[PDB]
């Protein structure tokens, strides 16, 4: 989260990364000398990260997938439609609008317009879905929807926050009782 | 000469070493976040009001047509007093890339404290100088028309000489004046020849015709030179012309702080003597109609903390006011990195 | 193993006063041995070269801040970073 001596380092790796993508490589593999190009796919980020480096906001969000804009909100009506629509240099190129301001927008309609970028794009990458976060942050969930369907909320709603920490005691109670598990906070796989 | 310290707010974290302190109408504004501007406050450029030891950084919205700029961290600032606006050029953004372009600070509405900001991206033509920082700028008079005048500030190695193993390395510009119109943003560069070696983090004057240079460290050597110049800038209705002089009785200091303490009266605050020596004694000048006198202040008190620390930083508050900032403590861990100080001059 | 450089000489030298026999080998005769398995060993080409980017081979460890300037009077730096180069350990692991 120290942006500044972050970048300090990491740029000439991006400086040689972005260099050897229009070369050949030349050298001896046992005998006979052979040659080379590359492809590169940054994707091993983790989702902070990437929402950190490419340019996006923090990660409480309105616009909230990576790779379509839609928001937060419109995800709740429509579930599954959108297709992948965010590149590099389309977020470079919405950067200069940020930056320019051609229209004179307000604050918010321009932030409408750009769908979500505030900062200049550091880094290249590709756009995907990391595997761990996503089933960690799966089984979160889950946990948290039998948190609340032991409260039997759904007859009535808005109770207090206490009787909710009483139903999370209860339920790694009861299967500590049932499964015999030991009772930890950070998810581990 | 007046010490006190200063209580901090809860948001601490966008004050880094490398900010900008702008002063609108007697109202105090600060600049150069660390880190990119956050969504609560797209802008980045704050209400630096300060009440009772206790300062709220309020935010600051802008025009409706103004240019979002992002946090230049070390950039030239100067009072262009012709409708109060202020020039930004050069700083550098947290990516550590380096614009290069200029940004004018003007105001839109004022309604019951709630200011509304209005800056516009000047784009310029002619012999442009290289994107850069530590250097300085500062605005002058002449014949009833108005001039910038540029003196540059460390860089990096142009496109050829930098190699990925020292590509973070930094080089002085060459010593070279720039002289740059704003009714147009017309740029003129010129070769003096009497200034040789390069100089960054030095402190400018400008009195109205004429400004004066002190200060600076060179790079080339990697020294701090005690000695000052006067230039003289001239606005005929033919070319402009640039002049310089030497001046004896001048000092060896580095990244220091300038106030207007009065009236063609200025004081600087200590900076760095040696490569570990901080400067602690302070010094006044006296600016006159030609004469220029730089001459022993009366010595502040200071804290413990401060006589035992390592490095500062700080800027001008605008009235006899300068705000002073230090790292935290090693051996005392408590702390959220940073403490704060502040000297008046009344 | 993970195993401390003494500790292994220390098993060096009681096996070879045991059986008589040298099995292991000695630590010079390591590391005379491992030097090539680090970047920067090989020879090779760029074609066509790489701008901004230092043609030798010969590059193992450098530092990571590529030289960045600190003292007191610019930004305060705290960090320490150990890198490659991308050419160099790229050519290691193909080889
Ligand atoms: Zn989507």
């Amino acid at each position: 989260s120290d942006h500044e001596t972050l970048t300090a380092i990491l740029s000439p790796l991006i400086a040689e990364r972005e260099a050897m993508k229009s070369s050949e490589l030349t050298l001896e593999m046992g005998g006979i000398p052979r040659t080379f190009k590359f492809i590169f796919r940054g994707t091993g980020y983790d989702e902070k990260l990437v929402r950190e480096v490419e340019g996006l906001e923090a990660s409480g969000s309105v616009y909230i997938c990576t790779l379509c804009d839609t928001t937060r909100l419109e995800a709740s009506q429509n579930l599954v439609f959108h297709s992948i629509t965010r590149s590099h240099a389309e977020n470079l190129q919405r950067y200069e609008v940020w930056r320019s301001n051609p229209y004179h927008e307000s604050v918010e309609e321009l932030r409408d317009r750009v769908k979500g970028v505030s900062a200049k794009p550091f880094i290249e990458t590709v756009p995907s879905i990391d595997a761990l976060h996503c089933d960690i942050g799966n089984a979160a969930e889950f946990y948290k929807i039998f948190q609340l369907e032991i409260g039997e909320v759904y007859k009535h709603p808005n109770a207090s926050k206490e009787e909710r920490k009483r139903w999370q005691a209860t339920l790694d109670k009861h299967l500590r009782k049932r499964m015999n598990l030991k009772p930890i906070m950070r998810m581990n796989g | 000469m007046s010490l006190q310290m200063v209580t901090v707010g809860h948001n601490i974290a966008l004050i880094q070493p490398g900010f900008s302190l702008m002063n609108f109408d007697g109202q105090v504004f600060f600049f150069g976040q660390k880190g990119w501007p956050k969504r609560s406050c797209p802008t980045g450029v704050f209400h630096f009001d300060i009440k009772q030891n206790h300062l709220k950084l309020k935010p600051a919205i802008f025009s409706k047509d103004s240019c979002y700029l992002p946090p230049l961290r070390y950039p030239a600032t100067c009072s262009y007093k012709g409708k109060h606006q202020y020039i930004i050029h050069g700083g550098k953004t947290p990516n550590n890339e380096l614009s290069d372009k200029i940004y004018i600070m003007s105001v839109a509405c004022k309604n019951n404290k709630k200011v509304t900001f209005r800056c516009t991206e000047k784009d310029l033509v002619g012999d442009v100088p290289e994107p850069r920082y530590g250097h300085s700028i500062d605005v002058v008079y002449s014949r009833g028309k108005s001039m910038g005048v540029l003196f540059g500030g460390r860089s990096y190695m142009p496109s050829t000489q930098r190699t990925t193993e020292k590509w973070n390395s930094v080089a002085d510009c060459l010593p070279h004046v720039f002289l740059i119109d704003f009714e147009f943003g017309c740029a003129t560069s010129y070769i003096l020849p009497e200034l040789q070696d390069g100089l960054s983090f030095h402190v400018s004057i400008a009195r109205n015709d004429t400004v004066y240079i002190l200060g600076g460290h060179s790079l080339a050597s990697n020294i701090r030179p005690a000695n000052l110049y006067r230039i003289r800038v001239d606005l005929p209705l033919g070319t402009p012309a640039v002049n310089c002089t030497v001046l004896p009785g001048g000092i060896s200091v580095s990244s220091a702080i300038l106030t207007q303490t009065n009236n063609d009266e200025f004081v600087i605050v200590g900076g760095y003597q040696l490569e570990n020596q901080k400067r602690m004694v302070c010094s006044l000048v006296s600016l006159g109609d030609n004469t220029i006198e730089i001459s022993e202040m009366e010595t502040p008190d200071w804290t413990s903390d401060i006589k035992h620390s390592k490095i500062w930083f700080g800027s001008n508050m605008g009235n006899g006011t300068i705000f002073l900032g230090i790292p935290g403590d090693n051996k005392q861990a408590m702390s959220e990195a940073f403490y704060f100080y502040t000297l008046r001059c009344s | 193993t993970f195993l401390s450089c003494s500790q292994y000489h220390k098993m060096y030298r009681t096996v070879k006063a045991i059986t008589g026999r040298q099995i292991f080998q000695p630590l010079h005769a390591l590391r005379n041995a491992e030097k090539v398995l680090l970047p920067g060993y090989h020879p090779f080409e760029w074609q066509p070269p790489l701008k901004n980017v230092s043609s030798r081979t010969d590059v193992g460890i450098i530092d990571g801040l590529s030289g960045l300037a600190s003292s007191v009077d610019e930004y305060p730096v705290d960090t320490i970073a150990k890198r490659f180069r991308y050419d160099s350990a790229l050519v290691s692991a193909l080889m």
